[PDB]
RNA sequence: UUCACAUCGACGGGAAGGUUUGGCACCUCGAUGUCGGCUCUUCGCCACCUGGGGCUGUAGUAUGUUCCAAGGGUUGGGCUGUUCGCCCAUUAAAGCGGUACGUGAGCUGGGUUCAGAACGUCGUGAGACAGUUCGGUCCAUAUCCGGUGUGGGCGUUAGAGCAUUGAGAGGACCUUUCCCUAGUACGAGAGGACCGGGAAGGACGCACCUCUGGUGUACCAGUUAUCGUGCCCACGGUAAACGCUGGGUAGCCAAGUGCGGAGCGGAUAACUGCUGAAAGCAUCUAAGUAGUAAGCCCACCCCAAGAUGAGUGCUCUCCUA
RNA sequence: CUAUAACGGUCCUAAGGUAGCGAAAUUCCUUGUCGGGUAAGUUCCGACCCGCACGAAAGGCGUAACGAUCUGGGCACUGUCUCGGAGAGAGGCUCGGUGAAAUAGACAUGUCUGUGAAGAUGCGGACUACCUGCACCUGGACAGAAAGACCCUAUGAAGCU
RNA sequence: GGCCAGUGAGACGAUGGGGGAUAAGCUUCAUCGUCGAGAGGGAAACAGCCCGGAUCACCAGCUAAGGCCCCUAAAUGACC
RNA sequence: AAGGUCACGGCGAGACGAGCCGUUUAUCAUUACGAUAGGUGUCAAGUGGAAGUGCAGUGAUGUAUGCAGCUGAGGCAUCCUAACAGACCCACAGACUUGAAC
């Protein structure tokens, strides 16, 4: 039984389910829009709303974290010159869950996601 | 389960289980069991087609 | 384990027809979406 | 919780060291031993100058527990070692002075074990 | 047949009373989210038996149908969602048209039995429906945790009906009888009772006097 | 009691009852209170 | 001590049961897998305990034997492959059996002692022992019935949303010490009640996470080896499905916490009776009728009108051509 | 004194078992009796010798070291266990693709009880069951295998003496 | 006699016995009946028990064994 | 048509079906409903003093900022994101017959 077990868990074990929470969020960040399933939609919606978050106040602690959290350099310094131009009084809220049509192979409920 | 313990608790189950191994138990004394119709009161519900009284060949009752 | 005898085609056409009627339920609500997919103002389907 | 074959140390000096319990009396659960619940001791070891030697089937009392002790007043006591005091049917001991600590719920059963006690917490 | 008229609350999770002699209880937190109205009595000349029908939950009219809303506007009520009556002997007297009952009935009536749907564990297994036993870890076993033997030999031929599977657990209500009743808030709308309800906080629970 | 189910009536007042079915022998001794067959 | 029948009952006799060893060889060898253990039933009474009673060579405690009663229980262990059995600590008691070992298409050891080897004995020998010892593969995705859960269709005579009655069925109805009565009846003392209450337990069951914890791969913290982040700091990856540890919220769980097992409710079995005749005496009965069992039913908790006998009550909607 | 036989005679052989061992890998009775270990020990060790049926190169009695050898006991250690519980993976469940197999007379394939080639969904009487899926469990279909390795028969086969 | 087959495992029931335990649906014989190789009716079902011997048709009648409350045909027939 | 089903956002419900709770000018005001899930802001709560700087020390390290820093499966608030767009099933007095009064 689940009751109350709110971490949302893939296919995958749980340092693979990291990896792949970590690399899905950076190529998010780096791209913006993004073709995912929707088990990795929501997945990546909590961390990546923690990210955008993360760097809203940006000092070195935050920025440290952030570096710690996300694989690529170069994406970490362009974050934090991005999120409080952009994403000032949005206050959460900074994805969108577009849905698409079923993967050709799997039937895998397909998904797409924003930055707004 | 005896006797006396039905006539207390449910009466019109003795006549029903009196008469339900007198017809031919297949699908058709099944439909006619539906044609039994055994009330515990002196008031029977029924009007239907003025309900003449049943007449008997049993001189020992 | 191992089948004891064999279905009938009465048996075999039931579950079949179970199945295939599995797959009537399926596309109805593809009508629907198919339905929806066109001309609307929807937040899908990018 | 005291097992039918635990160790427990001794808390008086009767002339034994300690016992492998076995099969507790009044409580019929007899595979969780609270306190206050008397048990068919036999002697492991003891001390070779006493009418007390090895093999020696006794009873004695739990007087201490590494399982805990649920009290309505909100406390909850538990020690780190097993301890028995080896008893007799008649209450008191056959052995005088108590060593350790123990609690005071046992005072309406066993009062001597309590009069006995260096603290009684 | 109930002795008497009860409410149904929710329960608001679990805490200790002190008491003033120093004694640590573990009482439950019950909730009311709108008066227990009754909405329908059922007396011995209109129906066979003899109920009070009351409810709870005051909603918006969008979350309660035509017949749900018809049913609650019959009785010139606010549109509610939960519905339950209490049978009960032929001395009552409950009119229909919204009795707002306060919750000062039980507190005298130290003694209260409570149901509740408790909370489901799914498809379970026999090892914690039944408390069976598992069978050895090791010593080259291979029925860890199964269910063993099923029915007897030849002569059977069958297994008998009602034999312990697994299957889904919870889920129905119970009830759990004779619970004390302790401290009622007259204005946090909260009874602390001691004891345990069955499910989590949020139900719904009946709260309905003994049945000794 | 006494389940002798075929012994006679041996006390010099052993009164012979059949209650309720059953073939009772009573006397003044409890001894000889026995049903019989 | 007298005394066949409180209790045993010699010499004999009459039955029931199919649980041992047997007899027959009637189904099965194009295969019905023996003995023990684990798990999990269910049933019988020829009753070990619990409930009621009679008799006692029953003063009371405890009995001996026996009647009704199978609802419930019938421990943990040392030996042995063990069934059986012996012993220890107890317990109210540690019952005997059926269900093909009850149960190896659920699971494991001694064995129909399989193939290797050794000891004794037999045989000239190959080899053999209803003698002993060591080692020695055990398969499997459920078609159908059966079961436990959970739907979908259709029916319930318009279509629905709720609300319940309850036919029927399940579970629970178990049990022990300690105290008052009372050291009172009884007994020369020693001992020590029935009956009616209370309290603490045990198993079982239904729940729950407030406390105490176990886990908790959401987590945070310490540290080893190493590779990356250009480098120091500080982090990230890996050391299976936590690198190893230290704790933990919410879940789940118990060892923890609450609750349950109620009934001057109905009828009975054994028994005690009240009037009371067939034989003007009598007798529990032939007429009527009273006390009373953990047993039966109801009440108790849940499911429950597919209960096709398909229930009852309230409410909504059937419009245009 | 009860014993037991140092010792004796007799029958038959080729000779009637020497040292040492001895309820043993050997002992049926037997869980022999005693002592140790254990709360309790048909297993173990130390003894007695009543050795069914030890015994001196088919060697006998011993012992250091050695053994994935057998067996008895103890310390530490732990889910083996009391008495289970939680968590992580691969399956299992659902969806999309691909897609078998053993088995199979036809199956419109209930329970009790009785009968019957003596253990019946198929026969009889009664009771109970709306149809049909899905997920688990395996009591029955004397379930699947595979012309019973055990037992016996063959005027069978073969190895060996 | 000629040509030419099978069969040579029997089973139960009555009587006459032996083996047994005057136990077995047990075993072996002697006479007979049935089944084997025999359908139908009665026996609830059910090889051997009773009636009975099926060429075939009839939406014909009378009977044997056995039955006449209902399931299920015929008497809730009569008198002791 | 009433009422359901799909979809949609999920669950203290759950193998799948089920079930349950939402499905937005998602209040306005004088006092119980129109926050479903995520994010965010705070509060319980867990580990427990983070980075950076200064100071002391030759250095390992300790100390102040600082119950700070992360975690936030739980509670409340907040419409910032997604609850958009839909679709489909069920309709049109409910056969036949008696009795009663209107």
């Amino acid at each position: 039984m689940k009751h109350g077990r709110k971490i949302h868990r893939l296919s995958r074990p749980a340092d693979q389910r990291r990896a792949l929470l970590r690399g899905l969020t950076t190529q998010l960040l780096k791209h913006g829009r993004i073709k995912t399933t929707r088990a990795k939609a929501s997945a990546m919606r909590k961390y990546v709303d923690k990210m955008i978050t993360l760097a809203k106040e940006g000092s070195l602690h935050k920025r440290r974290q952030a570096l710690g959290f996300i694989y690529e350099k170069q994406i970490v310094h362009a974050l934090f010159a991005e999120v409080p131009e952009r994403y000032g009084d949005r206050n959460g809220g900074y994805t969108r869950i577009i849905r698409t049509l079923p993967r050709r192979g799997d039937n895998a409920p397909m998904a797409y996601i924003e930055l707004v | 389960e005896t006797f006396d313990q039905l006539q207390k608790r449910i009466p019109e189950r003795i006549i029903e289980h009196a008469v339900r191994g007198m017809l031919p138990k297949g699908r058709l004394g099944r439909y006619l069991f539906n044609h039994l119709k055994v009330y515990k009161g002196a008031e029977h519900p029924h009007q239907a087609q003025q309900p003449i009284d049943l007449p008997l060949r049993d001189k020992r009752i | 384990a191992v089948p004891k005898k064999r279905t009938s085609i009465y048996k075999k056409r039931i579950r079949k027809n179970i199945w295939k009627k599995k797959g009537y339920w399926a596309a109805l609500k593809a009508f629907s979406l198919a339905k929806s997919l066109s001309t609307g103002n929807s937040k899908s389907f990018f | 919780m005291i097992q039918p074959q635990t160790h427990l140390n001794v808390a008086d000096n009767s002339g034994a060291r300690e016992l492998m319990c076995i099969r507790i009396i009044g409580a019929s659960n007899r595979r969780y031993a609270r306190i206050g619940d008397v048990i068919v001791a036999v002697i492991k070891e003891a001390i070779p100058n006493t009418p007390l030697e090895r093999s020696e089937v006794i009873r004695a009392v739990v007087v201490r527990t590494c399982k805990e002790l649920k009290r309505d007043n909100g406390m909850i006591i538990r020690y780190d070692d097993n301890a028995a005091v080896i008893i007799d049917q008649e209450g008191n001991p056959k052995g005088t002075r108590i060593f350790g600590a123990i609690a005071r719920e046992l005072r309406q059963k066993f009062a001597k074990i309590v009069s006995l006690a260096p603290e009684v917490l | 047949v109930d002795a008497g008229i009860g409410v149904m609350g929710t329960k608001l999770g679990m805490m200790s009373f002190f008491e003033e002699d120093g004694t640590v209880v573990p009482v439950t937190v019950i909730g009311f989210k709108e008066g227990n109205i009754v909405t329908q009595v059922k007396t011995e000349s209109t129906d066979g038996y003899n109920a009070v029908q009351v409810g709870y939950e005051r909603l918006r009219d969008r979350k309660l149908t035509m017949p749900e809303r018809g049913h609650l506007n019959k009785a010139g009520v606010i549109p509610m969602r939960h519905l339950q009556e209490f049978r009960l002997v032929s001395v009552d007297d409950f009119t229909p048209s919204q009795k707002l009952l306060f919750e000062e009935l039980f507190k005298e009536g130290d003694m209260v039995d409570i149901s509740g749907t408790t909370i489901g564990k799914g498809f379970q297994g026999g090892i914690k429906r039944h408390n069976f036993k598992r069978g050895l870890m090791t010593h080259g076993s291979k029925s860890h945790r199964a269910l063993g033997s099923i029915g007897a030999g030849t002569t059977p031929g069958h297994v008998y009906k009602g034999k312990k599977m697994p299957g889904r657990m919870g889920g129905t209500k119970t009830k759990i009888r004779k619970l004390k009743i302790m401290k009622i808030d007259t204005d946090l709308r909260v009874v602390m009772i001691k004891g345990a309800v069955p499910g989590k906080p949020g139900n719904l629970l009946r709260l309905a006097p003994a049945k000794i | 009691m006494k389940i002798r189910a075929s012994v006679r009536p041996i006390c010099e007042k052993c009164r012979l009852i059949r209650r309720r079915g059953r073939i009772i022998v009573i006397c003044s001794n409890p001894k000889h209170k026995q049903r019989q067959g």
